[PDB]
């Protein structure tokens, strides 16, 4: 619980310079969790036994000076959304409680090859549906900056674990903003890379055309390091992009003089709180002092992000969650006699309330007579939303704005009011809709709760995003705050 | 609108058990949400093509090379009801 | 007028499954031929079979269909134990093949049966209804299938039988499937509606199921449903909609009272990138279609001077047709070759359950035996004793009536 606040970059040099051994590292990580997570509640299944075993292997490799891997000895937490072979993966649902995968997801395969150490699975909204992680069937993760505030969702555990110094790196998933929004609320860095940048094989599906795995870290550099490790074409995922260049750090450090940054007027609309709005405006000035050209633009179809996103994602979800029937795995109802009952009871009992809402919405949107007016219509709106970005990207290198309309809200404050919960996705969904990469870094605090600054880039231009985010991070960050909590 | 009938129709389509009470609750939610969805009417989509895939990527195919399946044991591992190396389900 | 339309499914002889690397050929042990993709495990993804696509377009072209340039897959949503994903990956809006046609002979006339589409999809698993429960085996789940839906141009169970007989033959020649209803690699569903000549022709429909074999059932289905369709025309029946066929009793038991019409909520499969079938691709595949039966029979009769009956028998399978064409171009007499193929050789394949290609005779040795006959150095008698062995292990015939004691 001593290197527990060290960055990935620095923790690696310590291990390489033999200032500490992989086993001591792992010991520190678990002392932290046992001492801190009973309050934060960011982890679900822990993999301590296996973690120590792996750490032993690494000590030997350290001694024999054969420390290979971009993340040798580095601890990692993974959203229980991402399949981990042999380790319970629940998507924080009763439906998958006790589920032990018999295969490995591509990101884990890649992370294990880089010699990172699996510490455990992180809490999330059930089946990744939510914005506060409160729908979790197991426990309610809390915000490290204020234990009464939500950590965001659906990757609340991923952001909280990193913000509370339990691991220097975590993996989350982002379908409508589930990496960026939690990163914003918990004051950390979260990148949802370009759709197609990271394999979806092994990612329990929410919305296939929108889902994307990404890293959360306490700083920009580490984040780029984790991304390089998980990106890449994958034969197991036909939609993974055949883009060879996965170098995201080579541009980190270079200035942004003349960088053309677009500030969409809609990203500072009426739905955006004054403190958030004020914080992003100051951030804009910080960008100008670094030499960037920040100018206002328009992304006219912004207002349609939430509605179309919810129709499309629920529709896809209504089909992607249909495999859960309790017949081959997961929750199987007992008091079921009829086949119709096996399906209906296993699903109504295994799925939480929000999941069922999404399924009802999606099933309806795709049903006869409603298909064109809802689903197809929303698919057309998605085109418009993507068009907004292409027009803006003809003259600007990057887009900036707030990550979320507000700071983290309270536990219990919006969990019983869906439309209010959804509104928090105002500034994140357009990015998934357009298939673009988006990163969030902290740019201030209000009442102690962090505010996120979002940088949206061109497809496969995460390097530029990391370049501008780092520059901004030199001017303002929360690196020295996490340790205080 | 959103009637108890539609709600029940949807319930059956998504294979979800819905009680004669959660129906009136799912109805209000389904109405509130769908109404909230009608904001898209303001979106000028006339003549615009729908987006099915955000990433232009063509013909990603797999060579027809078979890979032996996993042991029957593995295939049944996570299932609750199994018999004769097969999944056991009611007969309807 | 009796308007019928057939709905056929063909199993592709690929090595692996449609959207999974699993073997398309399984053993007897249930759930022994699966992987996490066939088991619809959470997080898995489909990976399309390259060969299945080529074969699908090959069959489509052999059926003279217009091939799509842009073609994607769609999810056909529906719950059922043999469909683990709760959806079959198929093709809705952009089938790989459209508007083809097949010509057949009926009452001495040439009738053209249009074919609406040929699309790709995957097969379901099998549920053995046994006891108070059903046991599900997913070894077959995911196997490649192409659905071939005929236009409603056939007018009688006579033509319909001829339709699927021509169809079966053409697909067998493409090499993409064995298409044997007996083995399941070929299936068919009918759609019949009666109504007086000169109408909107809307005599409703009659999606009847359980048709299991050409000569068999489906060949007698129509005899019955029209029958009923007519005897019930003196009332204007509830039209009825879908009825199963009872074998022995043999007739349409109007099985289910529709709920309305199953909503599959079809939508483009986001997990599979669209196919863009370029001209070079089409041509490449187009070039793999061999010479079809009709063309070959015409030549055999008009060019080789073979009897029409012989031409028909010899082209029932591409393999025998090829063997015949090679054997003769090897010097052997045309008629004698036809006789040995239709006779001795065929007798062999039957009383031995073996494909002509698995045996050991070759167009060369057979041509060699045929020459030893039309020369006289071997009587039809010795020929009957030599052929058997020549088939199994042979190589030289004027070496067996030697390596044996049956000489010239
Ligand atoms: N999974 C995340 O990307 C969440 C998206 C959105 N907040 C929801 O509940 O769908
Ligand atoms: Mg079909």
């Amino acid at each position: 619980m001593s290197i527990r606040y060290e960055s990935v970059e620095n923790l690696l040099t310590l291990i390489k310079d033999k200032k500490i051994k992989p086993s001591d590292v792992v010991k520190d990580i678990y002392d932290a969790i046992e001492e801190t997570d009973p309050t934060i509640k960011s982890f679900l299944a822990l993999d301590k036994e296996n973690a120590i075993k792996k750490a032993q292997e690494l000590d030997e490799l350290q001694a024999k000076d054969q420390m290979d891997g971009k993340l040798f000895g580095i601890p990692m937490g993974i959203k229980d959304n991402i399949i981990t072979n042999g380790l319970e993966t629940t998507c924080a649902s009763k439906m998958l409680e006790g589920f032990v995968p018999i295969y490995e997801s591509t990101v884990m395969e890649k992370l294990h090859k880089e010699n990172a150490v699996l510490i455990g699975k992180l809490n999330m909204d059930e089946f990744a549906m939510g914005g506060s992680t409160e729908t979790s069937y197991f426990k309610k993760t809390v915000n490290p900056f204020d234990h009464k505030a939500v950590p965001g969702g659906s990757s609340g555990g991923s952001a909280a674990a990193v913000a509370a110094g339990l691991v220097p790196l975590s993996l989350g998933s982002d379908t409508g903003g589930s990496i960026r929004q939690p990163a914003a609320y918990c004051g950390v860095v979260g990148m949802k890379p370009t759709y197609g940048r990271v394999s979806r094989f092994g990612l329990v599906a929410f919305a296939s055309s929108l889902d994307q795995i990404g890293p959360l870290t306490r700083n920009v550099k580490d984040n780029a390091i984790v991304l390089e490790a998980i990106s890449g074409a994958d034969v197991n995922d036909s939609t993974s992009a055949p883009v060879d260049d996965v170098d995201f750090t080579s541009e980190i450090g270079k200035d942004i003089k003349g960088l053309k940054v677009a500030l969409p007027k809609e990203y500072l609309g009426e739905g955006v709180a004054d403190d958030v709005k004020e914080a992003v405006q100051n951030a804009v000035e910080t960008l100008k002092s670094l030499g960037a050209v920040v100018e206002e633009v328009s992304l006219p179809n912004t207002k349609f992000g939430i509605p179309s996103y919810y129709v499309i994602a629920s529709s896809e979800a209504s089909s992607n969650l249909s495999r859960f029937d309790g017949i081959r795995y997961g929750y199987h109802s007992k008091e079921a006699h009829s086949l119709e009952e096996l399906y209906k009871m296993s699903r109504s009992e295994g799925f939480g309330k929000e999941v069922k809402r999404r399924i009802f919405l999606g099933t309806f949107a795709l049903s006869s007579g409603y298909y064109d007016a809802y689903y197809k219509k929303s698919q057309k709106v998605r085109t418009l939303i993507k068009n907004d970005f292409d027009k803006v990207f003809e003259n600007y290198d990057v887009v900036v704005g707030p990550t979320a309309p507000t700071t983290a809200f309270n536990l219990g404050e919006e969990i019983d009011d869906p439309l209010t919960m959804y509104a928090n996705d105002l500034l994140t969904t357009p990015v998934n809709l357009a298939g673009l990469p988006g990163i969030s870094v902290p740019c201030g605090q209000s009442n102690g709760r962090p505010i996120g600054l979002q940088f949206i880039g061109k497809p496969f231009d995460e390097k530029t995003l990391y370049r501008v985010a780092y520059q901004y991070e030199t001017q303002y960050n929360l690196h020295d705050v996490y340790e205080k909590l | 609108k959103v009637t108890r009938e539609e709600v029940e129709h949807i319930a059956n389509l998504a294979r979800l058990q819905i009680s004669p009470e959660e129906t009136e609750e799912m109805a209000n939610t389904l109405e509130s949400i769908l109404d909230f969805a009608k904001q898209n009417d303001s979106a000028d989509t006339e003549g615009v093509e729908p987006t099915y895939h955000v990433l232009d990527l063509q013909n990603v195919l797999r060579e027809d090379k078979a890979i032996k399946g996993i042991p029957q044991e593995l295939a049944l591992k996570n299932a609750k009801e199994t018999e004769d190396g097969q999944f056991k389900v009611p007969t309807i | 007028e009796t308007v019928i339309g057939l709905e056929v499914h063909v199993e592709l002889k690929t090595d692996s499954k449609m959207f999974s690397p699993s073997p398309a050929h399984f053993g007897a042990e249930p759930n022994s031929n699966t992987n996490v993709i066939d088991l619809a495990y959470p997080g898995v993804l489909p990976v399309v079979n390259k060969r299945a696509v080529d074969w699908a377009m090959r069959a489509a072209m052999a059926l003279n269909m217009e091939i799509a340039t842009e073609s994607k897959f769609d999810r056909k949503n529906y719950f059922y134990p043999d469909n683990p994903k709760a959806y079959q990956i198929s093709q809705f809006d952009q089938p790989i093949g459209e508007n083809g046609y097949i010509d057949i002979e009926v009452d001495g006339e040439t009738k053209r049966i249009g074919i609406t589409r040929l699309h790709m999809e995957e097969d379901a698993g099998k549920s053995t209804h046994k006891g108070e429960y059903s046991l599900v085996d997913l070894n077959r789940q995911g196997t490649p299938l192409i659905e071939i839906v005929s236009e409603p141009d056939i007018r009688s169970p006579k033509e319909a039988y001829a339709y699927l007989e021509k169809l079966r033959s053409i697909i067998q020649y493409t090499g993409v499937s064995d298409v044997k209803m007996e083995e399941g690699s070929l299936r068919c569903d009918a759609n019949i509606s009666l109504r007086p000549y000169g109408q909107e022709k809307f005599g409703t429909k009659a999606e009847l199921k359980n048709l299991n074999s050409f000569n068999y059932v489906r060949k007698g289905l129509e005899y019955e449903e029209k029958r009923q369709e007519e005897e019930l025309l003196n009332g204007g029946e509830i039209g009825q909609e879908t009825r199963r066929f009872d074998e022995s009793t043999g007739k349409t038991i109007l099985m289910r009272v529709k709920e309305g019409s199953d909503d599959y909520r079809y939508f483009p499969e986001p997990d599979i990138v669209p196919l863009y079938i370029d001209d070079a691709w089409k041509e490449r595949v187009r070039q793999t279609i061999p010479e079809l039966p009709d063309e070959r029979k015409a030549k055999y009769v008009n060019e080789l001077g073979l009897p029409a009956y012989d031409a028909h028998v010899l082209t029932l399978t591409k393999e025998m047709s090829d063997f015949f064409e090679s054997t003769i171009e090897h010097g052997a007499d045309v008629k004698l070759t036809s006789n040995w193929l239709m006779g001795g050789v065929n007798e062999y394949l039957n009383k031995n359950q073996v494909e002509l290609l698995d045996t050991k005779l070759t167009p060369e040795n057979l041509a060699g035996m045929i020459k030893l006959i039309e020369d006289g150095t071997m009587s039809s008698k010795i020929a009957k004793k030599v052929f058997p062995e020549l088939a199994a292990k042979g190589g030289n015939a004027k070496q067996i009536m030697e390596d044996n004691g049956l000489v010239q």
